[PDB]
RNA sequence: AAAUUCUUGGACCGGCGCAAGACGGACCAGAGCGAAAGCAUUUGCCAAGAAUGUUUUCAUUAAUCAAGAACGAAAGUCGGAGGUUCGAAGACGAUCAGAUACCGUCGUAGUUCCGACCAUAAACGAUGCCGACUGGCGAUGCGGCGGCGUUAUUCCCAUGACCCGCCGGGCAGCUUCCGGGAAACCAAAGUCUUUGGGUUCCGGGGGGAGUAUGGUUGCAAAGCUGAAACUUAAAGGAAUUGA
RNA sequence: CACAUGUUCC
């Protein structure tokens, strides 16, 4: 794992948590 | 040489005698006291031709100023627009010799 | 660690220089970082320079040359053996190789 | 070491050691002052009287010939201007940049340059507040500064 | 005090028409009722009376301009371009 | 080298050093007695006068502003003075 | 800019002493520096100094001997009591046989032995040995 | 009413009878009341001055262009629209002129057009917000607004 | 444009020359010198072309008579040596009538 | 290497033109300017700027700065204009065990211009800013000073182009046992156990983790601040010898 | 034009 793509994986995972938390409210 | 004229105007305001406005300056041309006329470029064309005709009879030099009346008041150190300026006494300036 | 004091480029006070492409590939290389070769060469070198001369209509006609300013990248120049790696003391030498042939 | 530039240049005047009047100068203190009063009457900032006097009139320094300096002589007779010369030329420069910024609002370099004079104007403004040469409530206002030349 | 946070003239529209439509209207809606500096008198008395006309409250002088702004960006470029070719013809 | 004569610097290198960086701060400018060929009167002119100089009666110009020393008008005799 | 003046003078002659210059020039002349130089001369640590008094902050040319190891400066000028003056010289001077801490008192500027004789404290200036 | 382009009343002098003739022109942007608008072949090139296309230089911005010689202007006369001169042709008296649709049309050099863009430009950038603004817009023009799919 | 309707776009090139006794490798010129060179370097074309028609300026292109004058006139600014006019381009011709071509063809 | 692709409906190529939109080669440099990002066709306009020169003016007006503010590569977003070339996505043809990659033909967004956001880069000299001292050597940019001389305007003074030096800083380079550092190396990374010129920011083994939560900005993407539970005896830097 | 990968102790 390159340090660049694990940051990109985090942003895709963080954005996934953004949609999941938004639909509950 | 435009910046030199603003320096001449500033010098006349603090020391020499001057008349602001159109109507009050038209009397001074008629009494013959004024020697130099300053006219903004945005003055009415009828008023531009009448001032030069009044000064031609009085043998008074007219200097057509570069900009409009809004900046002409700031060049005179005032806070209002001026279209016609007549210098009664330069006092300590060389504005009439240029 | 630091390999080169100038980091393999001539940029000292600029901070940013315009990039140029390469000759073999289309690699975007900075102008001061690129290995720049300027070759003065004839169109024909050894064999064709002779037979065309008597075949030329105009006697004693000098053949025009060809001027190409080459721009190689680090990978391209080394693979094409334009430049090669040197020892740590031999790196600091920047004089050109001797020119006689 | 300029305070708003990365330059560290060294170029300024260097007065000679002797404070005595030059031997070629025959103009007395009052004759220099009436020459100073002549230049100040026709309109001239005290920087320029010192310039042309050493060029044509041949004086070394006004402080050595007379008892006082150029601005101090004008202050005694009341011919000094309302506000000092270094603040005046900064406000004049700030007006020209702002006037240029009215037309060329894409000039981000000129936009950055504008704050530097207003930074420099305020440093001179609060310094002159402590020296009591300006009123204590004086404040450089950008819109009404165009009235001053 | 400041009555609204980030809506100005488009506060009369309420929650209708959406945020983006109210946002892009705001630039035009402000400019179509703002006053501009008279080129003849100097008094800022350029008020829009109808579509494409701009009237002076001092000189009683109507100037044909843009629909929302006093001068459109295209027309200013045309005026500079026509003047440039005017002196190019007669030299 | 270690030992130097900072007590009494030599004339040759004192003029070489920068005017502020001298042991005693001394200027490189001077004054001269300019006499134009058009007239007779003697005028005192700064060496870096950086301004236009005109003769008495507006006869002829004397010095032109430059980046350094003022360029004398040709044919004007000048004699450097000191005090 | 130039915040402290004595600090620049002491480090300039310390750099010359490390290189071993016969004499050294310092650009500012102050009353404190002149008093500082007179403290070291009575003990013979340096060669004889002279000042060049122009119409500005003068320049001081100090002849140097080879007897100087290091002349430091303490900034800021902490006040020194008579009780902890032994504590100051314990961690600053190399030994108790030599080394001199000079500090300004109301009686004047002198080393730490003379301040003990006059029983007067003050603010510290620097150390030299 | 029903037209976004403003109209200007221009009064002429009849050269054959003692009378003043008024016209209804399409106001170019920049036209003010009390301004001499010229009309003819020997006219000068400035905004609000109609003259034949064959006399114009290259790339002249025009509006109210005639598509035939003598039909009083038909092309490029909506609000904010204009036409440009592409290329002249001295023989056959023809000139290429492009239209606001982008198509390039060869037109005769005898017909004329008024120099400038039509005033009232930029009308379509403002979004209609409610049905009322669109209802009142088409009510002045014709019964064509309520569109059933 | 010439006296007749031959309107031309000319092109010239200049090159600063390293002096014979010059030791300095750079041999560059100031930006204002280039602007002072090129203002003299352009007006020479307007002097040679405007005074006559194509028959003489073409006769000036067989030698470097336009480029020789450019080289010597700008010696007081910077001694440039390698001067030629590099490109002459036709832009607009007048109506072709055959009588003009005959005196150009004998 | 082939194929995808065009081609007797004439492809490719040559010549004459026309139109569109990009870009500014060689000159171009361990050169110049700019706070940085960054800046390369000619000319004109506007304002600004460093350095030099100064026996010109004021007289401490100064240095670093939290809060705050301006600018801020590319990519990305929203409105228009335009879209030549290149080209994320995608389609197709090759290669391979597979390519969803590297190769080739197209090609949306984008790359181009204007008006607003966005404030992130290996945004590097991986080296905060102001002041002083500490060896030389040859260059180079600018300005100034002096001097034999060669060469232009020609009609020489003076100005240009060279040559020989000096001065200030401007980017750098070379060199050595100053000195320092773990070493690589450094005229600063020195003037430090002989430890203090001044003033900000910032780090405390490695992960978790720039994560969760809270606050704040943004149209969005995301930007700023920012843990703990738990886990681990090493991780890491320079240098030598083998492989 | 392809050459992908081979548990732990000294
Ligand atoms: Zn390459
Ligand atoms: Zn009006």
């Amino acid at each position: 794992m390159r340090a660049k793509w694990r940051k990109k994986r985090m942003r895709r995972l963080k954005r996934k948590r953004r949609k999941m938390r938004q639909r509950s409210k | 040489s435009l910046e030199s004229i603003n320096s001449r105007l500033q010098l006349v305001m603090k020391s020499g005698k001057y008349v602001l406005g159109y109507k009050q300056s038209l009397k001074m041309i008629r009494q013959g006291k004024a020697k130099l006329v300053i006219l903004a470029n945005n003055c009415p064309a009828l008023r531009k031709s009448e001032i030069e005709y009044y000064a031609m009879l009085a043998k008074t030099g007219v200097h057509h100023y570069s900009g409009n009346n809004i900046e002409l008041g700031t060049a005179c150190g005032k806070y209002y627009r001026v279209c016609t300026l007549s210098i009664i006494d330069p006092g300590d300036s060389d504005i009439i010799r240029s | 660690t630091k390999k080169r004091r100038n980091n393999g480029r001539a940029k000292k006070g600029r901070g940013h220089v315009q990039p140029i492409r390469c000759t073999n590939c289309a690699r975007c290389v900075p102008k001061d970082k690129a290995i720049k070769k300027f070759v003065i060469r004839n169109i024909v070198e050894a064999a064709a320079v002779r037979d065309i001369s008597e075949a030329s209509v105009f006697d004693a006609y000098v053949l025009p040359k060809l001027y190409v300013k080459l721009h190689y990248c680090v990978s391209c120049a080394i693979h094409s053996k334009v430049v090669r790696n040197r020892s740590r003391e031999a790196r600091k030498d920047r004089t050109p190789p001797p020119r006689f042939r | 070491g300029r305070m708003h530039a990365p330059g560290k240049g060294l170029s300024q005047s260097a007065l000679p050691y002797r404070r005595s009047v030059p031997t070629w100068l025959k103009l007395t203190s009052d004759d220099v002052k009436e020459q100073i009063y002549k230049l100040a009457k026709k309109g001239l900032t005290p920087s320029q009287i010192g310039v042309i006097l050493r060029d044509s009139h041949g004086v070394a320094q006004v402080r050595f010939v007379t008892g006082n300096k150029i601005l101090r002589i004008l202050k005694s007779k009341g011919l000094a201007p309302d506000l000092p010369e270094d603040l005046y030329h900064l406000i004049k420069k700030a007006v020209a940049v702002r006037k240029h910024l009215e037309r060329n609002r894409k000039d981000k370099d000129a936009k950055f340059r504008l704050i530097l004079i207003e930074s420099r104007i305020h440093r001179l403004a609060r310094y002159y507040k402590t020296k009591r040469v300006l009123p204590p409530n004086w404040k450089y206002e950008s819109s009404t500064a165009s009235a001053l030349v | 005090a400041k009555r609204t946070k980030k809506v100005g003239i488009v506060g009369k529209y309420g929650t209708r028409y959406g945020a983006s439509l109210r946002k892009m209207v705001k630039k035009i809606e402000i400019s179509q009722h703002a006053k501009y500096t008279c080129s003849f008198c100097g008094k800022t008395k350029m008020k829009r009376r109808a579509v494409g006309i701009w009237h002076c409250g001092s000189c009683m002088k109507t100037v044909a301009g843009g629909a929302w702004t006093y001068n459109t960006t295209s027309a200013v470029t045309v005026k500079s371009a026509i003047r440039r070719l005017k002196e190019l013809k007669d030299q | 080298p270690l030992a130097k004569d900072l007590l009494h610097p030599s004339p040759e290198e004192e003029k070489r050093k920068h005017k502020k960086k001298r042991l005693v701060q001394s200027p490189n400018s001077y004054f001269m007695d300019v006499k134009c060929p058009g007239c007779y009167k003697i005028t005192t002119v700064f060496s870096h006068a950086q301004t236009v100089v005109l003769c008495v009666g507006c006869s002829t110009v004397l010095c032109q502003p430059t980046g350094g020393k003022a360029r004398l008008t040709e044919g004007c005799s000048f004699r450097r003075k000191q005090h | 800019v130039r915040m402290n003046v004595l600090a620049d003078a002491l480090k300039s002659i310390n750099n010359a002493e490390k290189r071993g210059k016969r004499q050294v020039l310092i650009r500012p002349c102050s009353k404190v520096i002149v008093r500082f130089l007179t403290v070291m001369m009575k003990h013979g640590y340096i060669g004889e100094f002279e000042i060049i008094d122009d119409h500005r902050a003068g320049k001081i040319v100090v002849n140097l001997t080879g007897r100087l190891n290091k002349c430091g400066v303490i900034s800021p000028r902490f006040d020194v009591q008579l009780k902890d003056l032994e504590k100051w010289q314990n961690n600053l001077l190399p030994s108790r046989q030599f080394g001199f801490i000079v500090l300004t008192t109301s009686a004047g500027i002198m080393d730490h032995e003379e301040a003990r004789r006059k029983h007067t404290g003050g603010k510290i200036l620097g150390f030299f040995f | 009413p029903g037209r976004g382009a403003p109209l200007a009343k221009v009064v002429f002098r009849d050269p054959y009878r003692f009378k003043k003739r008024t016209e209804l022109f399409i106001a170019a942007e920049g036209i003010h009341t009390g301004q001499f608008v010229y009309c003819g072949k020997k006219a000068q090139l400035n905004i609000g001055n109609v003259l034949p296309v064959g006399t114009m230089p290259e790339g002249t911005i025009v509006c109210c262009l005639e598509e035939k010689p003598g039909d009083r202007g038909k092309l490029a006369r909506a609000s904010g629209n204009y036409a440009t001169v592409i290329s002249h042709n001295p023989e056959t008296k023809k000139t290429r002129v492009k239209l606001p649709s982008g198509s390039k049309k060869v037109i005769s050099s005898a017909n004329r057009a008024v120099v400038g863009v039509v005033a009232g430009g930029g009308r379509i950038d403002k979004p209609i917000l409610k049905a009322g603004r669109a209802y009142h817009k088409y009510k002045a023009k014709r019964n064509c607004w309520p569109r059933v799919r | 444009k010439t006296t007749d309707g031959y309107l031309l776009r000319l092109f010239c090139v200049g090159f600063t020359k390293k002096r014979n006794n010059q030791i300095r490798k750079t041999s560059y010129a100031q930006h204002q010198q280039v602007r002072q060179i090129r203002k003299k370097m352009m007006e020479i074309m307007t002097r040679e072309v405007q005074t006559n028609d194509l028959k003489e300026v073409v006769n000036k292109l067989i030698p470097d008579s336009i480029g020789k004058d450019i080289e010597k006139a700008c010696q007081s600014i910077y001694p440039l040596h390698d001067v030629f006019v590099r490109k002459v381009k036709m832009l607009k011709k007048p109506k072709f009538e055959l009588g003009k071509l005959m005196e150009l063809h004998g």
